[PDB]
């Protein structure tokens, strides 16, 4: 209670401020600087709307964020266990080896939220294209790209529409190295999931090492060049020489003053917390770096004496670094130029304290060290499974939403587009076929809590190609992933004559002063990724590199249906709207009740549920396969139900009027009848 | 209609060479293995009519299509 | 008045009585109603519900077997049943709405078990249509 | 003692038997809220109370017959 009226007391003041804002106007503006001021300031985003459709917005806003966060998973042999998301859910998913309990996972989880955020996702399209519109856009996506817009600095310009390009002609650059990593990452798999995975095919979507395939980093156990290498670890030598909490922060300041670049401000060393205190306290244990103003710095974490928490101890010095550095533009430029170059620069005092050259000079690696090829392989693998495995995750995600705000997928194939694009960008196919009735991108937590997505694409670009520009300066000979830039004073210039702009000047205007182009670019992330590259085509000599789009882990048990109505009827013969395929699907539910009575012995309430349709065609085409009541994972075999729809053909014929001729099941022949009578 | 899944009351006898050419077109891959059958009258017209082979197989074909066919 | 009566229910004055008579239909060539037939017939009701509120009320409301409430069932085959909103179950569909939902779709109810409007008899609801001629 | 039970307009709150549902049943004078209230429970427990109460008559009842 006292930070909400504290927090309202600045909202309030702000809202106050834009709308004394349009009394200026802005095109009567010259100097650059004040117009960036004003168009920042001017900006109405909501209260374009009316009224009661900005209070209906928020009531979405806040139902899809505690569905996400407050949704309970029920095991199908315990009603009495409901799993929460976050702990048990995640850690099935992180952890497990099992074919059928990562496939009930994810499963169930879809499935359920899927539904729920649905229609409120479906909602929440078109409220928010009216805001969008009301300021002068034409959709929802095109306000996100906003970001990247320049406007009239001489040569330095930058469409919102350009952006699309950019994102896909730096893509299509990626494709060659990213189809040798999917190559080896399924040739890995199928030794820990035989039976299971096409070697020419598609990935399944459960076995990926998380909810949703963002990170693959929870593959390499499975996917480990070599296994009795250790990667190399130091944390032993941590708590040998008895480093305090203290150090690591302290040989964190080392570095940046080793490049050239100032102390921290000793306020930062009383006001901050560095641990969780020696009270039992509640707080909030989450690294952060705060930035409260009149140059007053704290960071936030509660650190352990692990080289994990010395490495985020660089990133998050990192972001205090550049914090300190634009403290002297006015207040509504004391951000970073885009979105993506904030955190971008915080991973680059990442890589660079990671080095075990940086580790061996810092006092924490035996002199007599010897770093094998055999050891930079397993560290160069350990970085692609999070970097290159999450670039077509985040460029076909974005593109599904751009698509979805402009109209180009109308809300009849939301569920049809989204998958055409995972088998196809990505190289992933789902363990079940989804209708329109499910909304998977809304159980991401971008998606459902109103974030973008395109700021993750373009760091991961920027990154390397900082990276790349330091090392240049700092006269490096070897390869891009074994750089430091300690020591040196002439790399820190480079970076701190980016590091003090703000928003003050165009962001292409910003790249040139570290990189010397105007425009991101690929060729930088591929340089670092050559010693992997080059290993991995020699691992891929026996093996396919490319994927299908038709195989599917269900696609041989299905049974195609094929249904001419015109030909049994003709003119008289009723439409097949979707409550036919409700019949249908509860006439094979029947029969499969049938089956299992007379011959097994055996009673199993199949119900219109448990059979799952794909691919329906305006023919009237569509396939279909059979699952038990509650075991998803549990297929019924394609020659059972041969025999089940063999029992009941004529009662299956006689509910919708065909016969036999115009109800044909693919690969199931009628048989029988010998003609006579004449004695 | 079976290799493209079309309905089937869109192909027919006054628009069969408009549509063959929009499936090449679209997929020139899953075309080439279907196959088209050549046949236009004067070729059905012209067939075996050789000695006993009138009433026998081409009379008694066509009784065999009218109504109130063992009095024909 | 003190005491009760044991045939009063809650539910019982918007139930249809349906009666079943296989053995004139077919013979000896009838198939045994075992409860795989009532979910055939739940299942069935469910199905022209659905297709009264999309082409009449012109809405989409999601219908199930588990929403055709069964009392009552006998050996000559006779029972009662009630429809339910999907998952309000305080929510009755009167009887009105469920006579012209059978009406609607009863030529094809009777076709999914081989029956012939004298075989399946939904009790207050009668055939009514028909004139005949054709001598111009 | 522990039966979770859905309200069908939030499947983000279930109630369990001593607080909550009974409390309904004990206060409430809408009808088709106790309706619900009612029908729910039952239902669900049960279900699960069925199988296993009725392989609990066989045992019970082997135990009673050795004691004559
Ligand atoms: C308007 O633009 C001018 C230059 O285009 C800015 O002028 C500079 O102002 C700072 C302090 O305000 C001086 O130290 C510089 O010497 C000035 N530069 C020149 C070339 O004279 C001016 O600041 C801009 N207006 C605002 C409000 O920032
Ligand atoms: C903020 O919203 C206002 C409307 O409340 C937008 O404004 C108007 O500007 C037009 C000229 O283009 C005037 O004719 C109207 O009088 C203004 N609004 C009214 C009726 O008061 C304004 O364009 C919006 N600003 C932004 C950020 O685009
Ligand atoms: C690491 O370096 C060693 C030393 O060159 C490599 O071993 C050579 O491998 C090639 C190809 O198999 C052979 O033709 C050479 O004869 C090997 N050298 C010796 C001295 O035996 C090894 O392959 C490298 N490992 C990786 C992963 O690159
Ligand atoms: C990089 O910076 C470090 C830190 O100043 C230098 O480390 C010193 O190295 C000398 C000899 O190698 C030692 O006598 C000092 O004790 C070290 N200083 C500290 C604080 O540990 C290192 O030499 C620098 N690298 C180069 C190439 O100059
Ligand atoms: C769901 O079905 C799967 C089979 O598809 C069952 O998995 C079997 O589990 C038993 C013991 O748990 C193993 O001996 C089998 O080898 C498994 N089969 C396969 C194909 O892996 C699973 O147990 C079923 N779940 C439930 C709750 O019945
Ligand atoms: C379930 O159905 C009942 C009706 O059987 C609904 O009760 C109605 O509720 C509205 C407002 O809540 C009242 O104005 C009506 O008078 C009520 N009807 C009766 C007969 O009492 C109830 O709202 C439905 N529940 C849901 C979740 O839709
Ligand atoms: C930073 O602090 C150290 C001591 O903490 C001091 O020796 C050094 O001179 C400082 N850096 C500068 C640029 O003054
Ligand atoms: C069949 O469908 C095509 C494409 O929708 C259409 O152009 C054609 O007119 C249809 N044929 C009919 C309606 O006979
Ligand atoms: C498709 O086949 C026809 C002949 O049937 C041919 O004329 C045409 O060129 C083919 N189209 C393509 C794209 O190969
Ligand atoms: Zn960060």
């Amino acid at each position: 209670q006292n930070m909400n009226n504290a927090g309202d007391k600045w909202s309030a003041f702000l809202k106050e401020q834009s709308t004394l804002a349009q009394m200026y106007p802005l095109q009567e503006i010259q100097n650059l600087t004040v117009k960036l001021q004003l168009q920042a300031l001017q900006q109405n985003g909501s209260s374009v709307l009316s009224e009661d459709k900005s209070k209906r917005l928020n009531t979405i806003l806040n139902t899809m964020s505690t569905i996400y966060s407050t949704g309970k998973v029920c095991n199908p042999d315990n009603p009495q266990e409901c799993l929460l998301l976050e702990p048990g859910l995640n850690e099935i998913m992180a952890n497990s080896l099992d074919y059928n309990e990562r496939l009930w996972a994810w499963e169930s989880w879809r499935s359920e939220v899927g539904k729920q955020l649905r229609p409120l996702y479906e909602e929440y399209v078109v409220l928010k294209n009216e805001m969008a519109r009301a300021n002068h856009y034409e959709d929802y996506g095109d306000y996100w790209r906003g970001d990247y817009e320049v406007n009239g600095v001489d040569g330095y310009d930058y469409s919102r529409g350009q952006l699309i390009e950019d994102v896909e002609h730096t893509f299509e650059e990626i494709k060659p190295l990213y189809e040798h990593l999917h190559a080896y990452v399924r040739a890995k798999l199928m030794n820990a999931y035989p039976s299971y995975i096409s070697p020419i095919g598609c990935l399944p979507a459960h076995l990926l090492g998380d909810m949703w395939g963002r990170f693959w980093t929870n593959l390499y156990s499975l996917t480990v060049p070599f296994g009795q290498k250790p990667n190399i670890d130091v944390t032993d030598a941590m708590v040998d020489q008895a480093w305090d909490a203290q150090r690591i922060f302290k040989e964190a300041e080392k570095f940046f003053v080793s490049v050239g670049l100032p102390n921290m401000t000793q306020g930062f060393w009383e006001n901050s917390m560095l641990t969780d205190p020696g009270n039992v306290q509640k707080a909030v244990c989450h690294p952060t770096a705060w930035d409260l103003g009149k140059g007053d710095f704290r960071i936030l974490m509660c650190t352990k004496v692990t080289m994990d928490d010395f490495l985020t101890a660089h990133h998050e010095m990192g972001h205090i670094q550049y914090d300190m550095a634009y403290a002297a533009q006015p207040f509504l430029l004391r951000n970073g130029a885009n979105e993506g170059f904030h955190e971008a620069v915080g991973e680059i005092m990442s890589l660079s304290a990671a080095t075990p050259k940086h580790l061996k000079s810092i006092g924490l690696l035996s002199p007599d060290f010897q770093e094998d090829n055999e050891t930079e392989i397993n560290f160069l693998l350990k970085q692609a499974l999070t970097i290159v495995g999450t670039l077509p995750f985040t460029y076909m995600l974005e593109k599904w939403r751009w698509m979805v705000f402009k109209g180009e997928i109308p809300k009849d194939q939301w569920m049809k587009k989204w998958w055409e694009m995972k088998r196809e960008i990505v190289g992933v196919v789902e363990p079940v076929p989804h209708d329109e009735t499910y909304c998977d991108p809304a159980s991401l937590f971008h998606v459902s809590n109103d974030y973008s997505f395109i700021r993750y694409y373009t760091r991961t670009l920027y990154q390397f190609q900082f990276q790349e520009a330091l090392c240049q300066a700092a006269k490096h000979e070897g390869p891009l992933h074994k750089c430091d830039i300690s020591n040196s004073t002439e790399a820190g210039q480079k970076l701190f004559n980016m590091l003090r702009l703000g928003k003050s000047e165009p962001w292409t205007l910003a790249l040139e002063n570290v990189v010397g182009a105007k425009n991101m670019n690929v060729r930088p992330l591929l340089n670092y990724f050559e010693p992997l590259f080059t290993w991995l085509k020699d691992q891929n000599k026996n093996s396919f590199v490319g994927w299908s789009t038709d195989w599917s882990p269900y696609a041989d048990q299905s049974i195609k249906v094929r249904i001419s109505l015109k030909s049994a009827l003709g003119d008289k013969a009723y439409e097949w709207n979707d409550n036919e395929m409700y019949l249908f699907r509860s006439s094979v539910a029947y029969a499969m009740r049938q089956y299992f009575l007379k011959v097994k012995n055996q009673m199993i309430l199949f119900g219109e549920e448990d059979v799952r349709v794909a691919n329906l065609k305006p023919r009237i085409s569509f396939n279909f396969f059979v699952t038990a009541p509650k075991n998803v994972s549990d297929i019924i075999p394609r020659t059972e139900v041969e025999k089940a729809i063999r029992m009941s053909r004529s009662r299956i014929n006689d509910a919708f009027r065909l016969n036999d001729n115009s109800l044909e099941f693919l690969g199931i022949q009628p048989t029988l009848g010998p003609p006579n009578q004449p004695p | 209609i079976n290799g493209f899944d079309l309905p089937e009351g869109n192909v027919t006898q006054e628009n069969f060479v408009d549509m063959q050419q929009r499936c090449n077109a679209s997929d020139p891959a899953a075309y080439a293995q279907l196959v088209f059958q050549t046949c236009d009258i004067n070729a059905f017209l012209s067939e075996a009519v050789e000695g006993t082979g009138l009433a026998f197989i081409v009379f008694t074909e066509a009784i065999t299509k009218m109504p109130l066919s063992p009095l024909w």
